[PDB]
RNA sequence: UAUCUGGUUGAUCCUGCCAGUAGUCAUAUGCUUGUCUCAAAGAUUAAGCCAUGCAUGUCUAAGUAUAAGCAAUUUAUACAGUGAAACUGCGAAUGGCUCAUUAAAUCAGUUAUCGUUUAUUUGAUAGUUCCUUUACUACAUGGUAUAACUGUGGUAAUUCUAGAGCUAAUACAUGCUAAUCUCGACCCUUUGGAAGAGAUGUAUUUAUUAGAAAUGUCUUCGGACUCUUUGAUGAUUCAUAAUAACUUUUCGAAUCGCAUGGCCUUGUGCUGGCGAUGGUUCAUUCAAAUUUCUGCCCUAUCAACUUUCGAUGGUAGGAUAGUGGCCUACCAUGGUUUCAACGGGUAACGGGGAAUAAGGGUUCGAUUCCGGAGAGGGAGCCUGAGAAACGGCUACCACAUCCAAGGAAGGCAGCAGGCGCGCAAAUUACCCAAUCCUAAUUCAGGGAGGUAGUGACAAUAAAUAACGAUACAGGGCCCA
RNA sequence: UUUACUUUGAAAAAAUUAGAGUGUUCAAAGCAGGCGGCUCGAAUAUAUUAGCAUGGAAUAAUAGAAUAGG
């Protein structure tokens, strides 16, 4: 038979789910963040635990070793280019000092949000959903694509989108017929 | 039916081992070619591969080789007289390797005059008991082909140490 | 002994 | 099994093929010829997934039909024909010229050679004996038995044959401080010089080999390829010169 | 367990205790089920039983067409295009399925074949002149022969076939056609001529044999004068060579396509190209068989086991591709074991792996890859390089289809699809375009495989709304 | 002295796991090459025991024509 396609589970349930503390703070997050479900919370949440005790076990190591240079050097390559860690903000033990937050304001909706383009995160989601927005030249519908800090300034509205150029919407154009009519 | 696998057998420690498998075609066995004196009947076997083996069913005639004089000569035989496996096959006449048989003397002889033209003298010299044998009429051979398997029962002539065990044997 | 040395070009057309 | 296998799963070949896990169920078996199954590349994989002339396998069976291509100076119209280390492969209607040299990585790479090159070849001698009607021969690594050898050749040797004729041109001695490639294990790939052979009676034989980057390495006998003497090699090499 | 809640009295604290609250994975099941990508389909320890359909056939210029086949032609003078059928060659021994059996067995790692077979691929490899009946086919031998086909027939019935008449080969069986090399006297002094003395394949079997103070002279200053003379492995009776015979004994091209070049003394004279298919031996490759060492769960309330009918070892023989108690004949009495032999159980195929865990560990692993075994259960075989084959054959046991009762035909643990209940679960779908595999081979075939369909197997992303204005009212929220 | 034991090198298929690069629109994934020499690019790692080679002073066994006799 053909060979097999791995998979992954891109998430975890939390160690107990029922805090009160942890329940706040997912409200607190989907909140200002609009996520739809405690899922994305979870997925980021294993996510920064995979990548925070792989900073762990790499500082373990003495300095100067072939895997902590290579492994933490491209840990921190990533991590800044994908914008969470800064540029004066280069050492392992910085990435032991993130949090989740970090990757939410890295999230596309959250960016489209603040840049201006939408007023709420709600609105900017609903933007995202409907395909009026591109990085760049290509069109990006979706809310949990992660923007780099180049792909951060291209943001725009699509030119295929009414609101980026294009003719006006179904229900525009149909209320100036009726209007004509 | 006849088979040579070893797991049939008990294991050393004399554990009994269950059947691995069925038989196989490749550790097959056939039946046993009692070659005997009688009118040349010979039998080809289909082998494994492209190779083909003889059955020797019966012969008459054997290349036997004086050793001492470094010549071969085809010869009648005449009979067996004993063979140091089992001694059926005697009492049978059953040729097979390292089987003690009869041959005639008469090429062997003639070619002895003609060589050396006497019935100089040092090389005409011959060990004492084989020439007891030419003036008997019949030499004692050894076959060290296998019948069974070639299909010819080429041999050699008894000699020296060889010759007088086998007649203290006898 | 060298190895050899190493060795159709992109064409445009705008129509309608 | 009860008889030769005619089938090869993709996750079972040769990884240095690069075949794609994915693409299908089956690999090119290669059939029998000069090399063995994991130590070659059939020519459907080379035309298609390394030289990309062709899309698909029915293309290459189309050009090898045509007799476009060329392997050791003969044509060849098998599609898993079983091309190995050190074999010429000429396609004249391009005017391109191979010889199949593993890169660094271990992987069978694309090494175009002049012409001049081409109408020679190298090859290891896995044997020297005696043949019917006392005639010396010599088998070598590619199954080519050449007879009237020099008898100085011996095994471990290699030995220069013209490919239009197939004779043997010139030849080099197994010897300590000559140029050597290495064709099995870990170090696949590397080129170096030898410091020592080491010998062990009812064993296999090992060698130190030292890089031009002074670093010394192990290898079995078996995996040692003579290709010249340092700083001189009969064949031109592939980029990186078998560095690291 | 932790954490969280509650109960322990007339109440409140501080303890202590009790009850419930953790977890993925696994089995079964209920409800819901819009979109994209992706992917799986076992289980009554029932390897229990199966209707129907399909899953292995194959032809290039190059083995064999007077098909009374088709079409052609400069309208055919042995044939020539294409080509059913049949003979011949190759394949069917790969692939797919399942885990019944199996506890040093398979299997993993690691060794050996100086212990043996090996179609195919690839590279090499074969002038033997002559030898009485030459009374002579090699400008090419026979039926010691038949299919397809024509025609006469049987049976209820099957991929059943009888008699008679025909004709082919790369089928079967036979059988041939002035060479090369050593020395070389004599001339000649080289590009030398040669009076003559000599030598002549493989394959099988046996025996024997081999296989280990020239420090000078001259010379042209170069060079010449005499001698050497097998190889490998750690190791061999190895490789190889030689002598003497031997063989119901082989091989050494009686094959085919395309094309018409070169010499002449002008003859259908001589010679000659590019390919296919065959053939001896060696090597290589794909393989196969045995094999060296270490490693398996539970059981001691299994302590002695094996040996009469081979158990351990010696000799000889038979057998095999070959080693070997593999078997036979005669011999000895050996072999394993508290370092657990032997016996019993195993819902025991082994492994790469999967889950969990902080680490040690514990469990699972039929199931995409490798290896082993099997095709309802035993036993035995033809063919072929390769099978103890079962979509090959024969007998026996259990089932079970047809029947005119005389006989004939069986093996889905292949793809679909059914039964096993009276309670249930993927389509008897399309295709060889991708992957590669088989063949005489680009082209044909491939339920291998792919495409799509079908219960939320397991996974990824993610809609069900967002944006305003206006009006009215005073209470809304948290702790206790 | 020999062994045990220990360091290092070969070896332990692929797939799977860890890891590097890559805007499959993101992701699960898949994937090895780009510019006209550019000093660009999976750099790779990983396995208890058995066997092979190799450096070892200790530890634990094993040895002596050791400090013997005239
Ligand atoms: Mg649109
Ligand atoms: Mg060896
Ligand atoms: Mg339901
Ligand atoms: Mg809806
Ligand atoms: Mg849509
Ligand atoms: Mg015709
Ligand atoms: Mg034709
Ligand atoms: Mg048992
Ligand atoms: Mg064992
Ligand atoms: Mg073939
Ligand atoms: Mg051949
Ligand atoms: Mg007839
Ligand atoms: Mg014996
Ligand atoms: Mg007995
Ligand atoms: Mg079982
Ligand atoms: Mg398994
Ligand atoms: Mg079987
Ligand atoms: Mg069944
Ligand atoms: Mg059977
Ligand atoms: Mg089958
Ligand atoms: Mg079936
Ligand atoms: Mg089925
Ligand atoms: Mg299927
Ligand atoms: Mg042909
Ligand atoms: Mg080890």
């Amino acid at each position: 038979p053909r060979a097999p396609r791995t998979y992954s589970k891109t998430y975890s349930t939390p160690k107990r789910p029922y805090e009160s503390s942890r329940l706040d703070a997912e409200l607190k997050l989907a909140g200002e963040f609009g996520l739809k479900n405690k899922k994305e919370i979870y997925r980021i949440s294993f996510q920064l635990s995979k990548i925070r005790r792989a900073a762990r076990d790499l500082l373990t190591r003495d300095e100067k070793d072939p895997k902590r240079l290579f492994e933490g050097n491209a840990l921190i390559r990533r991590l800044v280019r994908v914008g969470v860690l800064s540029e004066d903000k280069k050492k392992l033990d910085y990435v032991l000092a993130l949090k989740v937050e970090d990757f939410l304001e890295r999230r596309l909706q959250t960016q489209v949000y603040k840049l201006g383009l939408a007023k709420s995160v709600h609105h900017a989601r609903v933007l995202i959903t409907q395909r009026h927005i591109a990085v760049g030249k290509q069109i990006v519908n979706i809310p949990s694509f992660m923007v780099r800090l180049d792909s951060e300034k291209h943001i725009d509205f699509a030119p295929t989108s009414p609101f980026g150029g294009a003719r006006p919407g179904r229900v525009a154009r149909r209320n100036a017929a009726r209007k004509a009519e | 039916g006849i088979s040579r696998d070893s797991r049939h057998k008990r294991s050393a420690t004399g554990a009994k081992r269950a059947q691995f498998r069925k038989k196989r075609k490749f550790e097959l066995g056939r039946q046993p070619a009692n070659t005997k004196i009688g009118a040349k009947r010979i039998h080809s076997v289909r082998t494994r591969g492209g190779n083909k083996k003889y059955r020797a069913l019966r012969i008459e005639t054997g290349n036997f080789s004086w050793a001492s004089e470094g010549i071969s000569k085809k010869t009648r035989i005449a009979g067996v007289v004993y063979h140091p496996s089992n001694n059926e096959l005697v009492r049978t006449n059953t040729l097979t390797k390292a089987a003690i048989v009869q041959i005639d003397a008469t090429p062997f002889r003639q070619w002895f005059e003609a060589h050396y033209g006497q019935t100089r003298a040092a090389s005409a010299k011959i060990e004492s008991s084989v020439e007891s044998q030419f003036s008997a009429g019949r030499l004692y051979a050894c076959i060290s082909s296998r019948p069974g398997q070639s299909g010819r029962c080429d041999g050699y002539i008894l000699e020296g140490e060889e010759l007088a065990f086998y007649l203290r044997r006898l | 002994p060298r190895a050899a040395k190493k060795r159709a070009k992109g064409k445009n057309l705008s129509f309608k | 099994a009860r008889g030769p296998k005619k089938h090869l799963k993709r996750l079972a070949a040769p990884h240095h093929w690069l075949l794609d896990k994915l693409s299908g169920c089956y690999a090119p078996r290669p059939s029998a010829g000069p090399h063995k199954l994991r130590e070659s590349l059939p020519l459907i994989v080379f035309l298609r997934n390394r030289l990309k002339y062709a899309l698909n396998g029915r293309e290459v069976k189309a050009i090898l039909m045509q007799r476009h291509v060329k392997v050791d100076g003969k044509v060849r119209t098998d599609t898993t024909y079983p091309a190995g280390f050190m074999d010429v492969i000429t396609l004249d209607a391009t005017n391109e010229n191979f010889r199949l040299v593993y890169d660094v990585k271990g992987r069978f790479a694309v090494h175009r050679i002049t012409d001049e090159e081409a109408s020679y070849k190298l090859g290891k001698v896995k044997k020297v004996q005696l043949g019917k009607k006392g005639v010396p021969y010599v088998v070598t690594h590619d199954g080519r038995t050449i007879r009237y050898p020099d008898p100085n050749i011996k095994v471990n040797d290699t030995v220069k044959i013209d490919l239009a004729s197939g004779k043997i041109t010139d030849f080099i001695k197994f010897d300590a401080g000559k140029l050597v490639y290495v064709t099995g294990g870990r170090n696949l790939g590397r080129i170096g010089t030898i410091v020592h052979k080491e010998r062990h009676d009812g064993g296999f034989d090992l060698v130190h080999i030292k890089d031009s980057l002074d670093n010394t390495f192990v290898t079995r006998l078996n995996n040692v390829f003579v290709i010249g003497e340092q700083g001189k090699p009969y064949i031109s090499l592939p980029k990186g010169k078998g560095i690291k």
